[PDB]
């Protein structure tokens, strides 16, 4: 029925927190192995690798951002980051996905299609998945409030491994759930299932979480390397991130 | 309603050391078959998606099932089987950190909700309805089914707990930590398969005999 000013406020916060988030990627972009025009498969997985890097940089930024999140001791902030990471990328990936052009964009004019995420290495079993959530986010039709929200609600599961204070963590969730609750009944009155359907992406994630687990299992099988943040996020870089 | 709730509370109701687990399960499979005809819409369904369902489905719908009835329970779980299991003897045979997360995500929080049946039935059918499993004949037909769920959930929990009006999201919520505790318990199973029951081994398979006929 209706939007506080402080949940009104709260959102434009999250939402003005990623658009700065997004400034900052940006400027990255020069910095990346550019996309080669057997070494041009090993400059592609770079080039992607490289992004994936910008992405976490990108979500710890945010995170900081999302009020709540400090007053939680160092340990739990880096488990919550930890696991919810690849499903915030995800996520973020989705919201980059035209489909149109049936290609997804990263940073100003990075432009890939299914074929091109097979090229920098990725296997189809993983593609494949991430191109069909990309798909089914896009028919929920999210705004950049709806898509802030989710993010926040994300990060704070207290279900994930190494939580030592859950309790508080639930806590911290609710208000972002009342919020996403609130949101999307007053954008849309008339389409009561629009709030549950966002939740049940939530469920989705924990799938594509274990697929991409098997992802990095066949780059194993294939010898291809991760660089250290990736590897420390998947199994003190991320304190170090946190702590700046 | 299209998918009233008070037909799948009669399904509930109409349903009443590590191989200890198995066992149990393998009895609650012929159960859970017999709850999911009771389901609105279920049998409608064509054959063949019905049997993709309850592939995709049964170890979730099992976890979600037995928690709920270790409500009374502490620090352990009752099987269909009468069987209790402690925390102690779940540590002993190394299954120890599924085993409190089942206690932390599922169970406390089922107690502390004061979850009721009708509740759980409805989380089991959205569990059920998964428009996302592999080689349906048509998922949007499911998706709809999911929906209704979603409606009549709402709805009941509007008219029921009035008091409390996040009661609907904070269901919904144990969804995700129970599809990664499906996850991981299932690695478990496949663990006792590969080391030391005929209808639990045909649902780890990818040839459905006893899935086919008891659906007839
Ligand atoms: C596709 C994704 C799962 C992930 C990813 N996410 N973003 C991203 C997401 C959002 C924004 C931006 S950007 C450039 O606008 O900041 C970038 C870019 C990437 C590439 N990528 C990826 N994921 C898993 C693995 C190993 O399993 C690998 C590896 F290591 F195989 F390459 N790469």
């Amino acid at each position: 029925v209706q939007l506080t000013a402080a949940q009104e406020l709260m959102i434009q916060q999250l939402v003005a927190a990623q658009l700065q988030c997004n400034k900052r990627s940006f400027s990255d972009q020069p910095k990346v192995t550019p996309w080669p025009l057997g070494s041009a498969s090993q400059q592609r997985f770079a080039h992607f690798t490289e992004l994936a890097i910008i992405s976490v940089q990108e979500i710890v930024d945010f995170a900081k951002q999302v009020p709540g999140f400090l007053q939680l001791g160092r340990e739990d902030q880096i488990a919550l980051l930890k696991a919810s990471t690849i499903e915030i990328m995800l996520l973020e990936t989705a919201r980059r996905y035209n489909h149109e052009t049936e290609c997804i964009t990263f940073l100003k004019d990075f432009t890939y299609s299914k074929d091109d995420f097979h090229r920098a290495g990725l296997q189809v079993e993983f593609i494949n998945p991430i191109f069909e959530f990309s798909r089914a986010m896009r028919r929920l039709g999210l705004d950049d409030a709806e898509y802030a929200l989710l993010i926040a609600i994300n990060i704070f599961s207290a279900d994930r491994p190494n939580v030592q204070e859950p309790g508080r963590v639930e806590a911290l969730q609710q208000p972002y759930v009342e919020a996403l609750l609130s949101y999307t009944r007053i954008k849309r009155p008339q389409d009561q299932l629009r709030f549950p359907r966002m939740l049940m992406k939530l469920v989705s994630l924990r799938t594509l979480s274990s697929v991409h687990s098997e992802q990095v299992f066949a780059l194993r099988l294939q010898d291809k390397k991760l660089p250290p943040l990736l590897s420390e996020i998947w199994d003190k870089i991320l304190h170090r991130l946190l702590q700046d | 309603e299209e998918m009233p709730v008070d037909r799948i509370l009669e399904a509930e109701l109409a349903v009443e050391p590590v191989t200890n687990i198995c066992q149990a399960a393998d009895k609650q499979l012929f159960t859970l078959v017999e709850w999911a005809k009771r389901i609105p819409h279920f049998s409608s369904l064509p054959l063949d998606d019905q049997v993709i369902l309850l592939r995709a489905g049964w170890n979730e719908l099992l976890i979600a099932s037995f928690s709920h009835r270790s409500i009374d329970v502490r620090d352990g779980i009752l099987l269909a089987t009468g069987l209790h299991v402690h925390r102690n003897s779940a540590h002993s045979a190394g299954v120890g950190a599924i085993f409190d997360r089942v206690l932390t995500e599922l169970v406390s929080k089922m107690r502390d909700m004061r979850m009721d049946k009708t509740e759980l039935g409805c989380l089991r059918a959205i569990i059920l309805f998964n428009p996302d499993a592999k080689g349906l004949s048509n998922p949007s037909e499911v998706e709809v089914l999911r929906e209704k769920v979603y409606a009549s959930l709402e709805t009941y929990c509007k008219q029921k707990y009035p008091e409390q009006q996040g009661r609907f999201a904070k269901l919904l919520l144990r969804l995700p930590a129970l599809r990664s505790i499906g996850l991981k318990c299932l690695e478990h199973l496949f663990f006792f398969k590969l080391i030391g029951d005929t209808f639990l081994m045909e649902m780890l398979e990818a040839s459905h005999k006893i899935l086919h006929r008891l659906l007839q």
